[PDB]
């Protein structure tokens, strides 16, 4: 489970939403239409950071189920392409 | 099969990459990295 | 370790096979079959790599017939990259799919001579042959094979060159005949009904009359396992059968009215 | 320098004197060619070769002749890439163009097309390289290597095989010593392999060798000559049996249901 | 631009013909069998041609991709369904006046062959998806295995190639009738071969062998001579080799 | 109007034929053996027909690849097809308005005639990616060595398509058939040889060579004509000895 | 509407055709060699309510690529941006009208295994544009020289045939009337006249008629054009009676 | 209910029915047998009115087939997403390209790549689907994982009785449509040259025949006696 509490969340102010597209100066309306794309940019980047990360922890559990189970005794070798090929993990989003 | 016509798309680099490259970062560096952002954005919460 | 799942292998001989596999098993060497139809072999195949116990996935299933093109099973040892176009990445697949593993060879008489000339030619030195410009990159894995087709038949036919079939000479199976087995298939008979009561999880397993398990016997049976795990449905789809004991067994689903 | 040969399954009747031949002749980098039958050392020949494959930097380049499939074989040949065919990446160049200076290992299969033949023997011929475009061929030599596994002047006169290509090819052909023919350390080779076996096995020891089993060995067609007995002792080793006895049986034909 | 002459007056007609075309940009054939050495006496063409300082460079007729025949001779300059480059012209319209040996003319698709026959056509180069058409002169020379005739009844080539035939193919005579300086070309030979060789000399020589190899197939007229040469040299490799008892049998049993 | 080479009175008949068939913007194709040269009487009447300025085809047959008329006729200048897109300029696009002598039509796809009978009955295309196809003013116009009556009569030609590519064929005769300008033909190469090899004079034939010709069955016609010229200019010798043997088969060996 | 010839069963015909025209039922158009009698069509669908609607028509013989997007439905989305540049797919396009089609006998069989789809209310969905259609745009058909023994033969879905029509069309033999021979000749003869800016026509031999009133129709109305554009060629002259009849430029002299 | 068009006479007609209303309340996978246009999935119709599921959106529609990338969309999205939770057609199960029946079967139950959605697939074929697998031309683990039970049809020469009533409830239909008097009558040619009227099709053969039988009659006053049927065809 991703530590969603420990997962930051991004919001967008709505009131600045709200309070641009009545900017008859066309100057406001595009710096705001600037930052909306930058911070949705950066917020679909964390998300899809956490999704990537959630799948790929998945799949890392399922192989080191084993080494979560009896531990690093029974730790076994454990690669990101394996990783990536088992699980159809980021080719190299992921790396 | 063989070699003719037909066959097709694109990344982005730079803007896309940098927020890419802001995720390969630690949590707590991603942390901070959003308040330092999010201190200048006055349409964000 | 890993144990493989029941087969009904009741024939006195076909214990010996299995012994001789068991003994194969600690080998690792070129695995073939007289292919018997209806018959369930690359399960045994499949036992046979549960005998293994080989860590990850050695038990590789793929056959020959869906290859129909030759760039098919050619992608067996797949595509690297931009050769051809490339649709995806790293087409490459099916030959790490035992990386350290072993190959079951079904449908492999059909496959083409020179697509077996290339098989044979991965055989012994493991070349990657990766089409477009690389290089090669051998693997430990190992290769199997069961097939209803005659081995000296298709010598004299040379449809594969000799080499490639002395190479493969390391394991043969001749599976029984479907009418060559009688008791084992009525105890699978039983087997199935069973199974299909647990599976369906309906309540009673109805039985079969002496009379059923009789027509059966005089039913064509071809496939001894594919065509009696058919018939299980076949009975298991009539609804209320579960019920009480009955003869219904669906031999064509084409057979209406 | 020399490399201890890996293996050395030679025949002392003329394969060393075939060996000493292909010594003397392996220092030029001339046409290479050989001949010898269904699975008859011929590719432990070309290992032969690839050791020498003088000094370093001999880099290994295998024909598989009856590969290819059908379509992209002609890039095969010469060099993919650029923008040409259905897709587009960097300049993978044909197998010959992979290899620059490298050992041409030709796989005996004798081409169904002559014209696809005589296209690899005008480069082969020469390399002017391909300026123009990577669909072309490129200014590289190789070392090169071919062998016979069937009738090269019957096939000249069957016109299975170009007589120009023939021309240039066999500059000095190397035979081979058949099982019908080097029939030399039968026995040797055959306990060679059968120590193999027995470590390959982790075996305790050696049973031995029957009688009747040699004179069979000595009675044997061997259909194949260096594989095929190879194979017929891998049959005997799994057969395997007690320590008491040598050896039991004959494993020459597998294929021959079980008792 | 030259070789190890054969050293023929047969030879010194056929470079009289050469020498007599030299200005001439026409389209040529040639009928030769291997070891003729026609396509090095083509190139010498090339080389002394008028356009002494031309881009004269062959193209094997067997080379050309399954499709890209247009993008053979022409070359690809947008779309295609590349997507991306695809900008690069045809090593034929690479020509303008130069030359490009058609070798392999012998096999060449039918398919082929009517492409060429609009290249056999004044100029006009068309190009993929293209504007307007290149009338690029370019000099057209080939040489051949067989008879055209031959081919002509079995209709192998289409006549339109009989038009395409513009220059007297001169022939190479045959190794029997060659015969011109065989001690001499084995001389030459020898001398290249023992350079490789790294012997110093000949000690050995000989030449009643050199008379037995006069009675000789000879199949390539330099594919055999200096082939069978090596071979017997190799075998030899000896300062006191002669020319006795030296075979030309690679593919025969020897004992 | 245009060099013309011939003054025959079947010639006469067929340049009469063109005067009166100039109107007829109606397509047709013409009937001639490989070097017929007919081509150039067609683009002289283009130029003397309606379009005394227009468009002008060449449009080899064998010329495309599994690529439409919107890749090969129409064109598509109308981007937006699969793959990356651009302006494509297109050939019967193009040549509206002007001169489409398509050539040799005989070798062509199956495909190909499927496309162009409804881009010549209608005289309506469309292209790649349009709204509405428009009619093209072009001449269409097109000529093959080979005898239709029995292509189409094996099938080769969609016979009621390439009847609808017909209005009235016209066919000019054999030379051999002719076998009038021979003189007029020698001359007329002989001069415009001494001016291509930069020579003095001519030297003229014997009567022996005038009745090679006579004998010259000619399979090539006025390609044999060129060809013949071919022999000369090869057969130079000296403009002081007139040319006694003509007659050069090439594919006969000399000596 | 239409210059073209007649016959009292080709009459009878026109009159059923006409009868079936305002209906939207689609019909099987099967034309003889020299017929191209698409104008019937064209009156039908005039004669049909597409009087003011759509009449798209396209020949199935040009293709392009191994499939169309034009072909049922497709746009600029190959990739990049996906933008239905052009969504008007080819019912989109023929909308609400005559959708009407030639060279059919004569494509890929499994186009008309797609054929069969859309025949049936579109449902046509392009990334340029998903819409069920049902739209009841005229369809009709033709190039239809083939036979239901193709599908015997195996050229294409007998099913997709049987699904085509309900109901025919048929097309008398051009050799079987004859009837306005002299007429439309003399017609087309006028109409080239006008077209060669001919001074008048000066008549032909009525031997010269009956000569070519000989001959097997082989292409029709078709024939008919090319025979007498050639006839008033070697005339060349409005002087005396074309008392010439050119049988076929397939000659010589 | 869905108005009792095709209502088959037939008591075999009845039965196939019954089976049809049984296999409705599951919400299993499903297939019918019959051939198209020979009643083209005309009980496809009935189940998607009879969907129990009413409110189920059985948007279906799988008779065709689509492009490659396209199949490549669609399973990767409209496949399931295109009738979520509802029910799930396919017809012209022989004219899936392999990649294309590969995806559609892993997704009934699961794939390799490294699930689905809805419930009561439906489907359908017109051709001996046994001699394709001895063709070799699919996945024979799809042919069973999907033969659980079926819904034959009756065949045109099967459907014979109840042929009268079909006939004449097409013509009802038709007359409405036609804007014709009404049906102009039943003749003994007719009835007997039906008979004879092999019609390898069942439905669309029998319609067909009707409208240009019917077209040609256009009197409702004169029955016809032994109207000829084409579609086509040239004179
Ligand atoms: N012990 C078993 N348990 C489950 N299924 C079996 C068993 N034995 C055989 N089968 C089934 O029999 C079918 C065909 O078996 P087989 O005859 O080995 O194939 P082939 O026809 O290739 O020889 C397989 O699909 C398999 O599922
Ligand atoms: N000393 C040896 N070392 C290794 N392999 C050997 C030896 N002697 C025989 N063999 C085996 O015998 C065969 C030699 O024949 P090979 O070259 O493979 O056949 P072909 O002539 O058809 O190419 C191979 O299977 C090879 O492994
Ligand atoms: N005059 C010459 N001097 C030296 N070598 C020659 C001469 N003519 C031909 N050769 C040899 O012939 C070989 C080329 O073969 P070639 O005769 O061109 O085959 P083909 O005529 O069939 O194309 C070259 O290796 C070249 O060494
Ligand atoms: N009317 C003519 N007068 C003189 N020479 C002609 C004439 N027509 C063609 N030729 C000659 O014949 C050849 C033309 O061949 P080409 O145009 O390819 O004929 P084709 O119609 O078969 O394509 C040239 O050598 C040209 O000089
Ligand atoms: N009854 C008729 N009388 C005269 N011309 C006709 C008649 N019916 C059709 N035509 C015309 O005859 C021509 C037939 O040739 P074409 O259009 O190529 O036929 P198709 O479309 O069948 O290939 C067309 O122009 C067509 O409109
Ligand atoms: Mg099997
Ligand atoms: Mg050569
Ligand atoms: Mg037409």
């Amino acid at each position: 489970e991703l530590n969603a509490d420990s997962i930051p969340r991004l919001k967008i102010n709505q009131q600045y939403a709200a309070m641009g597209n009545s900017a008859r100066n066309d100057a406001d309306g595009q710096f705001i239409r600037s930052n909306l794309q930058e911070a949705r940019w950066l917020i679909k980047s964390l998300e899809s950071r956490n999704d990537t990360l959630l799948r790929v922890s998945r799949c890392i559990v399922e192989q080191q189920q084993a080494f979560f189970e009896q531990g690093e005794e029974y730790m076994k070798p454990m690669v990101l392409a394996d990783i990536a090929q088992a699980v159809e993990m980021h080719e190299s989003t992921i790396s | 099969m063989k070699q003719g016509l037909q066959l097709r798309s694109l990344a982005m680099t730079p803007q896309l990459q940098q927020a890419i490259r802001l995720l390969q970062l630690s949590t707590l560096e991603l942390q901070q990295e959003l308040q330092q952002a999010l201190e200048s954005n006055p349409l964000l919460e | 370790a890993e144990y493989k799942d029941n087969l009904l292998g009741e024939a006195n001989s076909f214990l010996e096979v299995l012994e001789q596999v068991s003994h194969l098993a600690p080998l690792d060497k070129p695995v073939l079959i007289i292919g018997e139809r209806g018959t369930g072999k690359e399960l045994i195949a499949s036992r046979l790599h549960y005998l293994s116990s080989r860590w990850q996935g050695p038990f590789i299933s793929l056959n020959c017939a869906a290859l129909n093109e030759n760039l098919l099973d050619s992608e067996l040892f797949g595509h690297e990259a931009g050769a051809f176009t490339g649709a995806q990445k790293r087409h490459p697949g099916r030959f790490e799919r035992a990386d350290g593993g072993t190959l079951f060879l079904d449908e492999l008489a059909t496959a083409p001579m020179m697509v077996q000339e290339k098989l044979l030619r991965v055989i012994e030195y493991g070349e990657l042959e990766r089409v477009g410009g690389s290089q090669p990159l051998q693997v430990n894995v190992r290769l199997v094979c069961a097939t209803n087709a005659d081995l000296p038949a298709m010598v004299n036919e040379g449809t594969f060159r000799a080499d490639l079939l002395d190479r493969l000479a390391f394991d043969v199976v001749q599976l029984p005949p479907l009418r060559e087995r009688e008791s084992d298939i009525m105890l699978m008979a039983e087997y199935f009904a069973i199974q299909m009561c647990r599976e369906i999880k309906l309540p009673l397993f109805p039985g079969f009359t002496e009379r059923a398990r009789e027509t059966l016997l005089n039913y064509r049976w071809p496939g001894n396992i594919r065509e009696l795990k058919n018939v299980v449905e076949r009975s298991v789809y009539r609804h209320g059968t579960s019920d009480y004991p009955l003869d219904d067994i669906i031999i064509d689903p084409f057979k209406r009215r």
